[PDB]
């Protein structure tokens, strides 16, 4: 069902078994050291490999995130394919701990044999103006359609700006549940047949 | 505007688009501390690299990648890996390794891990393509993405931003942006500083250049130990000479 679906949820305790298969995964942690953060352990806990046999994987790091976030994307069982960068520009598209920094990085990640994706349609620099802070840029969600236009994909802790058509918005401070695929509103039920999704 | 769509619109890549892209002192301090130029042909795999003395300050390592040859002796990351990095670099010491733009990007954190560094910057080098906007791209078969940036991995054991932006240089060129030594100058790390896979055209005074295709040498290590001896050993590069 195309258009965008959400569950708020504690990402740690969401059964993802209900979700189904996925042609791509996003995922933009809250690393640890405002909003919740989960520990290393919890990251590396998540079932991120339910979610995908064949696509690939969208993991935005920082800090040393970049080495904890290369573990987990290992863990969870994909090879790194591809790093893309945002560089940060003001509106007059100029660029905003030993050096001051210009970029936020995004790990792609490859699990299995994915087939019918345009890959080399975009290359791997983004350049955009800093929107809103902590928010990722929406030339991302283009970047990822061309990549594989039409297919369910899913976003692991999202924000209500993160919401799409053909993903489903996983985070805690979204709206309730809003579900419309069938094949999911079925499976959501049976696991939850009182709409309380517990530890 | 969506550069991305416009990239796939024209073929210009979006860091195209990208406008703008008393610290003189600091690089006339770099200049007058600097030791002159050394430099030394040798095969690396097969040169002691112990050899080289002292203990350096700062390590820029830049071994040739097959990647870096689209269109024309490469040394694999397994042959990186096996360079005993760890046994020339001072107890705090830097180094800043070109990764490239694909495996190199994790085995290089491998091989800052195995010498023992940890990686602090990850400093990219996007290349815009203004002057051929048409030409594609023979993509690597894992890549997802078309690649117009290269990492140096800056690692620490024991003013400036993290981008550098150039057009992509011709074919066959290896060349790395001279902008990564300004980058590294100005962090005023110390005074002997290592360029191992350098070549005859990035010789720079401040500097010992190690390479296998160096047409000349002048390097003699106890010459070369002569610069650091005191009252000059912990000389950050920044400071006035000690008269
Ligand atoms: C309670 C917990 C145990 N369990 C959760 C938490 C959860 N969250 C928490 C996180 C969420 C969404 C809901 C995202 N967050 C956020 C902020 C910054 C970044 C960094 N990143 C770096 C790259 C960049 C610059 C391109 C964008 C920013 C990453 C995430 C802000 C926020 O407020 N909320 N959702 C479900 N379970």
């Amino acid at each position: 069902l195309f258009p965008p679906q959400w569950i708020c949820c504690d990402i740690r305790y969401l059964d993802v078994s209900i979700l189904g298969k996925f042609a791509v995964v996003m995922a933009d942690p809250p690393w640890d050291i405002p909003y919740g953060t989960l520990t290393d352990d919890e990251m590396r806990r998540l079932n991120i490999p339910v979610l995908q046999d064949d696509g690939f994987l969208f993991l935005w790091v920082t800090g040393r995130a970049m080495e904890l976030g290369r573990e987990c994307l290992n863990l969870w069982g994909y090879e790194r394919v591809d790093e893309i960068i945002w560089v940060k520009t003001n509106q007059l598209q100029r660029i905003i701990h030993w050096l001051n920094h210009g970029k936020e990085h995004c790990l792609v990640g490859v699990k299995g044999n994915p087939q019918g994706f345009n890959q080399g349609l975009d290359c791997d620099v983004i350049v955009a103006e800093v929107r809103s802070t902590s928010h990722k840029p929406d030339e991302i969600y283009g970047m990822i359609e061309r990549l594989s236009p039409g297919t369910r994909k899913i976003e692991l802790f999202g924000r209500p700006h993160n919401v799409q058509p053909n993903w489903i918005t996983l985070g805690n401070q979204l709206d309730g549940i809003h579900l419309l695929d069938p094949d999911v509103v079925a499976r959501f039920k049976q696991r939850y047949p009182d709409g309380i999704i517990s530890k | 505007n969506d550069y991305c769509q416009h990239f796939v619109d024209t073929g210009h890549r979006p860091q195209n688009f990208i406008r703008d892209v008393l610290i003189r002192l600091k690089d006339e301090l770099i200049a007058k501390s600097n030791t002159p130029p050394m430099y030394l042909q040798a095969d690396i795999e097969a040169f002691d690299i112990r050899e080289l003395t002292p203990k350096f300050d700062v390590i820029l390592l830049e071994p040739p990648l097959e990647e870096y040859y689209r269109e024309t002796k490469c040394w694999t990351w397994d042959d990186i890996m096996k360079l005993e990095i760890d046994e020339i670099a001072a107890p705090r010491s830097f180094i800043f390794l070109w990764c490239g733009s694909g495996e190199g990007l994790d085995l290089g954190r491998v091989c800052l891990r195995k010498w023992g560094y940890r990686r602090c910057e990850d400093i990219c080098w996007i290349k815009t393509n203004k002057n051929n906007p048409g030409k594609t791209k023979t993509l690597d078969p894992k890549a997802v993405f078309q690649r117009t940036k290269e990492h140096c991995l800056m690692g620490i054991k024991g003013v400036d931003i993290d981008l550098i932006i150039t057009e992509e240089p011709e074919i066959g060129n290896i060349e790395k942006p001279v902008e990564i030594f300004h980058i590294i100058e100005h962090f005023c790390l110390g005074r002997r500083r290592l360029h191992l896979f350098g070549r005859d055209s990035t010789i720079r005074p401040g500097w010992l250049t190690v390479g296998p295709t160096l047409t000349n040498s002048n390097y003699n290590a106890e010459t070369y130990a002569s610069y650091f001896s005191a009252p000059n050993s912990y000389l950050t590069g920044c400071t006035e000479e000690i008269e």
